[PDB]
């Protein structure tokens, strides 16, 4: 159940270009998230929101 | 979080010192009276 | 600290700190067991303070995995059983047995998985009886229900008081939609733990050690499955 | 239901609560006052048992240094000694009772000054104030 | 009772009809409701908000 | 007096007549002292006449007695009443006294100058002379000093004080050190109003209370002289209104903050209102539940130890947030409460198992049972309990009418903050009569 | 008899009276020391026509289902799944149009 | 001070009769609604989810609780002319108090 | 400090207690108290 | 047109002892004033059952059951009587279920009644009583447990028996004034 069978548009240019965490606490790829810091996808959505 | 809490701490240092100094600087005289 | 440093403080010097969430540090001492006399003892003070707690979760990247993926604690430091009393015998040829019989020996637990998922877990030793050599001696503790009986759930429902059906729906409760919540189970679980004695002191009858316990979470009354809990720490306990 | 058997729990003082609630009682008999002044066997085995704690049990928590259990000795069945020894001052002739109430302040301006001690976790003034308090609490329980 | 529950499926249809013979057709988008209102709505008003501000000059 | 023809005050506002009236207002103060030295001395004699021993205090609704007792008169071990007559020569030394004040009020006001400044140029004052409303306000600050010194006189030269915390029981005794390092005083201002601070009220011992109240004769009688031989400095002159009415919102302020302080500390402190004199906190009679039942079910035959409540936390102990072992159910969030019943009890760690299963005094559950039944919850037409109780119980806590009413008066000297303080600078500015018609301020702005 | 639901009422307690309009039994809140639980009152259904004619249940689990339903007034048996019906009641043409006039 | 000022004073006071007249109104037509009892009484989209998971909680389903308790323990007195004998048991009750 | 409380105020020659509208207010309220926070309280009191 | 004149100025109120004496058949009690006539029949053979106003959980009722017998240790010892009658106090049939989880109580168990005395007193006449105080704990913990003051004699065949429920947290609020004042009223 990838991004692209769940029709996510903006999800795989985020991750293009190196976004791979989320504040939930999960990975892209599938690991748990170290500490994902300011820019996860949550944090790169708020700052275009801001 | 230590980060946080300095953070904080200078911010509400700030605007309370602001506040403070604000009111120090001749307020009263600050008034449309004669 | 040492058992005798805690001692020294004062509950106004302690409140707020957190020392009181650990379990005292046995310093001194020595490492082989057979310090001890063989014979029976009074398990006193026994506390068992976690360091580690993890949920197995299933893998579905297949294979079959089920690892058990790190947590973040919620509720704060009331995790650590301690006070506990029981039974401790040691034989000559380094043989252990512990058995607990009161004290806290339980603590309500929530930890959060990654993806936001709060998995609440009834930390308990309750009943345990540890039976091996000291340097891997474990057993089988009881782990009662996360909620009692006279638990409400929001709705009022509960298994020893409170309502059978979805009051709220007057002509679609009792049915198969809603039957399994409707009804509410209070019934117990086990656990496995294992224990190690890392450090003895016979002059203070003062044992010392890790322990690795895996127990189910909670069912939340019968409604939901359970998941595999590791928890792993440190352990004391003065023998007397 | 079940039924379980405790007759024996109203012994040990089962209705010790439900004594201290009775609006309907004296204060005195709520707080178990009146019942140590009606016997003073009561009070002063309470005496006596206090004797025991101070001469006992505090020695040990000053020399392992565990001050807060020193003070907690101090106040937990000594919290009826100043009552207790009040009580059987009171029962001793006029000439006597002044000599057992002037005898009574010098221990407890002593026991006063060894809780101060173990605040400070003085270890060597907490011992030297032990002896002290001690000798005193001897001398009011002879002319009590 | 689920054998009677069962057994009125099976005899005579249940109530609330549909249009003709079967015209449930939940596969329908029922977004598409929303989306030719809004398309309907906002374009129009945009019009009669122009039309409006010209007719009374 | 005046009239509103010559004055523009109406008579509901007719004592501000008085602002420029030196005699006239020293005659109001010290009427209005001697209202209440009679209050003081007429409510200790209610008190005292209305007092019977079968009853503790906070049962009997007095508020008076119970201040005296902490001083350590009438009292003594375990907080007993032992005598009366103090109290009651308090009553009549202040209802005696109220009569010399209010001759010298009624003499002051109507009889005496209107003016004090041309007659009696060391009491005559006006307003704005900033010199001498600093001595004025260095003498009064001395006299407050040194009554905070007759505090620390008597808990260590005269009697001595009521010490709830005394080893060996609660009894009068005489601090001898009081705590007096620079940390510890600090450390109760500075400290965080929220729980487990409490700010000042969380002052649990007399040494520290007697110690605190040297500091602060010692501030006063400093802070009063330098007041006296200096003027306020040129930052003080430009940051303030030197008008009568400005000090007086000055002081509604002040006061406020103390009616609020006083509402917290008749509520939560044990050291200085004694719960054998004012009844139970709040949350010592939440404590006292579950120590009651505890006590109660162990007897039954039960480990309360590890008694599971319905919601999966311990039903009798529990662990606080911080590790510390504390009582359980709704009485977690009263796990701050610190009692001389309870403390005996308390470890480093938090309550003793062993303590709590092998050595609890009768005298510490009676102490709690008492408690319990005497929770400062209550009607206002005293009836005690719950508001779904039945008429059986006339009782409401001292603590209860002594946390309201001074709140209430607390909130309102806060208006009074917030009243006299806008209308002084007004006053001063000179619009306070008004928008003068001719020269509207908004009128100059430019508009918006 | 079930004391039916009154119409004033979203939830009542199910409690079953006899002839004479004592409570004999009913579906206890706290089941922890009951006196009046159909389980020590032995309490059974029988219908009666219909479609279960006959049809008899003792235990506890369907007694107190169809005592929740009896309080309804009559047994019927609904379909819940042709239009998804949520469970709650609701108002007749006569209720609406009393509202909106 | 707030952003927004009258600026005619006619509306002004046209509005400090529009506020009052128009609440009190709009109450009516609400009580109009429970004399048929066509209440707002409950959310069936949370009720139901409530319904499935024993974990779903929020301040209504709180305040649902709480109606229960006020008709169970109110009835008897309250209705005098429906007879309820509601033994102990069968009244809601949470625990302890 | 609560509100007034007049339950069981009225009271007939023989002490059994007439009930006014006060009473029906409490009823009210026992059905409120036994059902606000129910897996909060372990003890009968609600002190906290 | 009763006619009588209100008690303006009266000064004595009629009954302030607290308990209205209530006359039965064969037996008699004073009923608490502040309790009202319940009209439900918890037991069999209930023949009288008072409630109080506040609180319904504070109740007495009086239970008369043939039992072709003539003195109560016919029927038993003290202790085995009140086990006889373990139905007194309630069941838990409804819950069948088990728990570990409900602290202070045995395994699978919700309830548990403590017997707290037992007495054989003896009336006047020379009536044998059997006088039992049990506090009942339930996992719920509703009123802080219940005390249930019970006394049977029989007479004339007939078991007559009085268990007057008070809730715990009335008990101590003064309630039990009125439970134990009517328990001791109980005469055959
Ligand atoms: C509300 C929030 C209030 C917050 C602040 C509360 C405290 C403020 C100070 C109160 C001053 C009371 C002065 C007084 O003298 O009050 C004391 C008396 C006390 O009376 C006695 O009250 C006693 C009960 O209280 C006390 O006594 C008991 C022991 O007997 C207990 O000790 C209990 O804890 C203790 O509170 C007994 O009931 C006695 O039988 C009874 O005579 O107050 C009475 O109850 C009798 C007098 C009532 C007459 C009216 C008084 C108020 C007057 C005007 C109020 C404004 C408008 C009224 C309008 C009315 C309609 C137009
Ligand atoms: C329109 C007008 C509005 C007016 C509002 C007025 C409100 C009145 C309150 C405060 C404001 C007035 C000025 C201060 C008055 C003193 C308040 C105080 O003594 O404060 C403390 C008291 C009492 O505190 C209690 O103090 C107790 C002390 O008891 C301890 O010690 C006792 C003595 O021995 C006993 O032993 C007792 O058993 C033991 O527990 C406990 O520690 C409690 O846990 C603790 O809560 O009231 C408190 O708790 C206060 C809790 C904090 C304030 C509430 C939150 C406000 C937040 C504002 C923004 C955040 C932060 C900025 C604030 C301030 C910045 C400087
Ligand atoms: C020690 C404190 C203090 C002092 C010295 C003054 C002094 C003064 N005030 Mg001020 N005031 C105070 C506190 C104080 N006030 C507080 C706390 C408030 C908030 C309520 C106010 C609100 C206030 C207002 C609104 C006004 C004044 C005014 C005045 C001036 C004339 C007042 C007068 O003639 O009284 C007259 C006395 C009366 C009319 C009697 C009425 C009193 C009330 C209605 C009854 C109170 C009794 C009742 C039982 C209280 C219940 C309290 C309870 C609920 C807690 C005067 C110099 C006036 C002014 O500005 O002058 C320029 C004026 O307009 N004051
Ligand atoms: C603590 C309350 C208090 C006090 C101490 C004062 C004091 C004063 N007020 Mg005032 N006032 C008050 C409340 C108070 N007021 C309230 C609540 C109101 C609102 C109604 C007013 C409204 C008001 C107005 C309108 C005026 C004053 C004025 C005055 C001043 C002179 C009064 C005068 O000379 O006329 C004479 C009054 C009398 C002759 C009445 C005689 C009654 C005597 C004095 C009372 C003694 C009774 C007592 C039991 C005796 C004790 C004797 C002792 C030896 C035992 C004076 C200093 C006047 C002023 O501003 O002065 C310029 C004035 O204009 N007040
Ligand atoms: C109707 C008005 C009213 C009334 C009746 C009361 C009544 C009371 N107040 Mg309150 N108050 C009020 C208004 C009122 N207040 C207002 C408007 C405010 C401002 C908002 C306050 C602020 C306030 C505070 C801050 C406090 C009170 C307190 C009190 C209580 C004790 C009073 C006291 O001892 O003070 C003081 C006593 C004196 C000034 C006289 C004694 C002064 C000397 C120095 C004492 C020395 C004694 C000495 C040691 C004895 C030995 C002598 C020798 C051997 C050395 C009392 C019941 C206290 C309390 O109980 O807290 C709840 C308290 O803390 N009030
Ligand atoms: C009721 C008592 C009282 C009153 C009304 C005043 C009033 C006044 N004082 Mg004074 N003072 C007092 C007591 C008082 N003082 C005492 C007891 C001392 C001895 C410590 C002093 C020492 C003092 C000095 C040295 C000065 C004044 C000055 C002033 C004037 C400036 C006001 C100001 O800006 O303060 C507002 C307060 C601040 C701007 C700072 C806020 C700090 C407060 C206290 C919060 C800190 C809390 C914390 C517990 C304080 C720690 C202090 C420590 C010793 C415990 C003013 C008229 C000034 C002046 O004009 O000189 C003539 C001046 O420089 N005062
Ligand atoms: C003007 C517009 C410029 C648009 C391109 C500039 C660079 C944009 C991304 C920069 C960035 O994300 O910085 C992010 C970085 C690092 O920022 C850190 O990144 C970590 C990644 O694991 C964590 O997520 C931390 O939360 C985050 O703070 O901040 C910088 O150091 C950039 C400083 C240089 C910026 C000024 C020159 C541009
Ligand atoms: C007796 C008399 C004294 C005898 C011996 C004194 C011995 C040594 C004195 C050493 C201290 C001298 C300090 C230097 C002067 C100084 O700091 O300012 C000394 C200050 C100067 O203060 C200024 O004096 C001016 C000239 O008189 C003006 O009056 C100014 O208005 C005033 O502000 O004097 C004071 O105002 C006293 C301030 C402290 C008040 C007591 C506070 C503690 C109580
Ligand atoms: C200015 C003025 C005012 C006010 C005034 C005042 C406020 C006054 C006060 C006054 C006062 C403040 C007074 C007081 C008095 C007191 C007295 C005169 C006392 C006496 C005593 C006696 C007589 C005795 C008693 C006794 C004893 C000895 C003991 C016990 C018993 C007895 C109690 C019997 C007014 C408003 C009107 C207005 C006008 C102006
Ligand atoms: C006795 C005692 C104590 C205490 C002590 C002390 C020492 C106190 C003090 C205190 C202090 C020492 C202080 C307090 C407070 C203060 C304040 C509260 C301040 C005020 C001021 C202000 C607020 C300001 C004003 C102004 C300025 C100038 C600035 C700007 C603005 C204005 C202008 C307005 C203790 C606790 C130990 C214990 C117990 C008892
Ligand atoms: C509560 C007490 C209120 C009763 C006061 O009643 C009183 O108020 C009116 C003002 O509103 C007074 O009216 C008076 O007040 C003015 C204010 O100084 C005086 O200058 C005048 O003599 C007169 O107009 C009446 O003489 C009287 O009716
Ligand atoms: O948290 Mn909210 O509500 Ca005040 O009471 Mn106690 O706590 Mn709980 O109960 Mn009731
Ligand atoms: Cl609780
Ligand atoms: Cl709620």
């Amino acid at each position: 159940n990838p991004m692209w069978r769940q029709g996510m548009f903006v999800l795989p240019f985020m991750t293009r270009l190196g976004i791979t965490q989320s504040w939930g606490g999960w990975t892209i790829s599938g690991e748990t998230a170290s500490n994902p810091g300011i820019w996860s996808y949550e944090g790169v959505a708020a700052a275009h929101i801001i | 979080m230590l980060t946080l809490k300095i953070f904080v701490y200078t911010v509400v240092t700030f605007f309370v010192s602001l506040f403070i100094f604000g009111f120090l600087s001749n307020d009263p005289g600050r008034n449309p009276g004669q | 600290l040492t058992f005798d440093q805690l001692q020294g403080l004062t509950y106004l010097q302690v409140k707020g700190t957190g020392i009181a969430n650990t379990c005292p540090t046995l310093d001194s001492g020595s490492s082989n067991v057979k310090d001890l006399k063989p014979g029976t003892y009074k398990l006193g003070k026994f506390c068992m303070e976690p360091t580690s707690f993890t949920v197995k979760e299933e893998s579905q990247f297949k294979g079959g995995d089920a690892e058990f993926v790190p947590t973040k604690l919620m509720t704060r430091l009331t995790y650590t059983l301690d006070e506990m009393s029981g039974q401790f015998k040691v034989d000559g040829s380094g043989n252990v047995e512990l058995k607990e019989t009161d004290g806290i020996d339980y603590a309500p637990v929530t930890v959060q998985l990654p993806g936001g998922e709060r998995v609440p877990f009834l930390f308990s030793v309750k009943e345990l009886d540890a039976k091996g050599n000291a340097d891997g001696f474990g057993g089988e503790f009881v782990v009662p229900s996360y909620r009692g009986a006279t638990f409400l759930d929001p709705k009022g429902r509960g298994a020893a008081t409170g309502y059978d059906t979805a009051v709220a729906l007057p002509a679609a409760g009792d049915d198969e939609e809603y039957l399994k919540e409707n009804i509410k189970s209070a019934g117990a679980m086990k656990g496995q733990a294992v224990f190690s004695i890392a450090k003895v002191d016979a002059a203070t009858g003062e044992i010392a050690g890790v322990f690795e316990s895996v127990q189910p979470s909670d069912t939340d009354l019968g409604a939901k499955a359970p998941k595999d809990v590791k928890i792993t720490g440190l352990w004391y306990a003065q023998l007397s | 239901l079940d039924l379980f058997d405790d007759r024996k729990a109203r012994q040990a003082g089962f209705d010790i609560i439900y004594e201290a609630r009775d609006l309907d009682l004296p204060q005195g008999v709520r707080d178990g006052l009146a019942q140590a002044r009606e016997n003073l066997d009561v009070a002063k085995a309470r005496i006596k048992e206090a004797e025991k704690r101070i001469d006992a049990d505090l020695d040990a928590y000053i020399a392992k240094a565990y001050w807060t259990e020193g003070r907690n000795e101090l106040r937990r069945q000594v919290g009826t000694l100043r009552f207790d020894l009040n009580a059987v001052a009171d029962t001793l002739p006029k000439a006597a009772k002044k000599e057992a109430q002037a005898a009574k302040n010098e221990f407890l301006a002593a026991v006063e000054a060894l809780d101060l001690q173990l605040r400070k976790k003085n270890g060597d003034k907490a011992a030297a104030a032990l002896a002290d308090t001690k000798a005193k609490l001897d001398a009011v329980i002879a002319k009590l | 009772x689920x054998x009677x529950x069962x057994x009125x499926x099976x005899x005579x249809x249940x109530x609330x009809x549909x249009x003709x013979x079967x015209x449930x057709x939940m596969e329908v988008n029922i977004l598409g409701v929303i989306a030719t209102a809004l398309f309907i709505i906002i374009p129009t008003s945009f019009l009669l908000i122009l039309y409006v501000k010209t007719a009374s000059q | 007096g005046r009239d509103q023809e010559s004055t523009g005050f109406a008579w509901w506002a007719g004592n501000a007549r008085l602002i420029n009236l030196s005699g006239k207002l020293l005659g109001a103060h010290v009427a209005h002292a001697g209202l209440i030295v009679f209050w003081a001395g007429a409510m200790n004699l209610f008190e005292v006449a209305h007092f019977v021993p079968e009853k503790p205090m906070y049962e009997q609704g007095l508020i008076l007695l119970p201040h005296l007792a902490t001083l350590g008169y009438g009292v003594g071990p375990g907080g007993e009443v032992i005598d009366t007559y103090p109290y009651f020569v308090s009553g009549v030394l202040h209802l005696i006294s109220s009569a010399v004040l209010g001759f010298g009020g009624v003499y002051h006001s109507l009889v005496g100058p209107e003016t004090l400044e041309e007659s009696f140029p060391f009491f005559g004052y006006v307003w704005k002379d900033k010199n001498k409303m600093t001595t004025i306000l260095g003498i009064h600050l001395i006299v407050l000093g040194l009554g905070a010194w007759l505090l620390v006189w008597k808990a260590m030269y005269f009697g001595g004080i009521y010490d709830t915390w005394a080893p060996g029981g609660g009894d009068v005794r005489i601090i001898t050190n009081p705590t007096v390092s620079p940390g510890v005083i600090f450390g109760y201002l500075f400290r965080s109003p929220f729980g487990g601070d409490g700010w000042i009220v969380s002052v649990d011992n007399m040494e520290d209370v007697i110690g605190g109240h040297i500091w602060i004769g010692t501030l006063c009688i400093f802070g009063g002289i330098w007041h006296i031989l200096t003027k306020p400095w040129a930052w003080a002159r430009r940051a303030f209104v030197w008008s009568g009415e400005a000090y007086l919102s000055y002081s509604l302020g002040a006061i406020s903050i103390m009616g609020f302080t006083a509402c917290c500390m008749a509520w939560f402190n044990t050291t200085a209102y004694p719960s054998e004199f004012y009844g139970p906190t709040g949350p010592e009679a939440s404590q006292s539940q579950t120590f009651t039942f505890l006590v109660r079910d162990q007897r039954l035959g039960a480990n309360v130890a590890s008694a599971q409540g319905p919601t999966g936390l311990g039903k009798y102990l529990m662990r606080s947030p911080t590790g510390e072992i504390i009582f359980g159910g709704e009485t977690m969030r009263f796990w701050d409460f610190r009692g001389p019943w309870l403390e005996p009890l308390r470890g480093p760690n938090g309550l003793d198992l062993n303590k709590l299963k092998n050595d609890i005094q009768p005298w510490q559950e009676r102490r709690a049972a008492e408690y319990m039944t005497h929770a400062p919850l209550g009607s206002l037409n005293s009836v005690g309990g719950v508001a779904t109780e039945i008429n059986a119980v006339n009782y409401v806590s001292p603590r209860s009418w002594l946390a309201t009413s001074h709140f209430c008066l607390g909130f309102f000297f806060f208006v009074g903050h917030l009243w006299h303080a806008g209308r002084a600078r007004a006053a001063a500015a000179g619009f306070e009569k008004g928008i003068d018609r001719d020269n509207e301020p908004v009128l100059s702005m430019r508009p918006l | 008899f079930v004391r039916r639901m009154p119409t004033f009422f979203e939830t009542f307690p199910v409690v079953l009276l006899d002839k004479d309009g004592v409570v004999r039994a009913d579906v206890p809140f706290r089941r922890s020391e009951s006196k009046y639980s159909i389980e020590q009152v032995g309490v059974s259904v029988t219908f009666y026509g219909g479609e279960l004619d006959g049809v008899t249940f003792s235990d506890p689990a369907t007694v107190k289902k169809y005592a929740r339903r009896a309080q309804l007034g009559e047994i019927f048996e609904f379909d819940r799944a042709t239009l998804q019906s949520d469970g709650v009641f609701r108002t007749s043409p006569r209720g609406w149009f009393t509202f909106a006039h | 001070i707030f952003g927004v000022a009258f600026s005619n004073k006619r509306w002004l006071h046209f509005f400090m009769l529009f506020v009052p007249v128009t609440g009190l109104w709009m109450s009516a037509i609400g009580v109009v609604g429970l004399a048929l009892n066509l209440r707002a009484y409950d959310f069936v989209s949370q009720e139901i989810r409530a319904a499935e998971d024993p974990e779903f909680e929020t301040f209504y389903t709180k305040n649902i609780l709480l109606n229960e308790g006020i008709r169970a323990w109110m009835a008897a007195q309250d209705q005098p002319h429906e007879k309820l004998v509601f033994p102990e048991e069968v009244l809601p009750r949470g625990n302890a108090l | 400090l609560n509100g007034f409380n007049f339950n069981q105020s009225v009271v007939d020659s023989q002490g059994r207690v007439i009930n006014t509208w006060a009473d029906i207010i409490n009823r009210a309220n026992l059905g409120m108290e036994v059902m606000h926070e129910r897996n909060a309280h372990n003890f009968p009191l609600d002190l906290a | 047109a009763y006619g009588d004149a209100a008690r303006v100025f009266a000064g004595n109120i009629t009954n302030k002892s607290g308990f209205i004496p209530y006359a039965g058949e064969g037996f008699a009690l004073l009923i608490p004033s502040k309790w009202n006539p319940s009209k439900e029949q918890d037991f069999p053979g209930v023949v009288l059952r008072y409630e109080d106003n506040g609180d319904a959980v504070n109740n007495l009722v009086v239970l008369v059951q043939k039992v072709g017998k003539n003195n109560i240790d016919e029927l038993g010892s003290p202790d085995k009587f009140l086990q006889d009658n373990a139905y007194l106090f309630g069941e838990s049939a409804a819950f069948t279920g088990e728990t570990l989880s409900e602290g202070g109580f045995l395994p699978n168990k919700v309830a548990a009644a403590s017997v707290l005395d037992v007495q054989e007193a003896t009336d006047k006449k020379g009536k044998k009583y059997y006088k039992y105080e049990v506090l009942t704990r339930s996992a719920d913990g509703d009123e802080g447990g219940r005390h249930q003051l019970i006394a049977a004699t029989v007479s004339n065949g007939n078991l007559y028996l009085i268990k007057v429920q008070c809730g715990d947290k009335r008990w101590f609020k003064g309630a039990k004034r009125e439970a134990i004042g009517a328990w001791d009223s109980f005469t055959v």
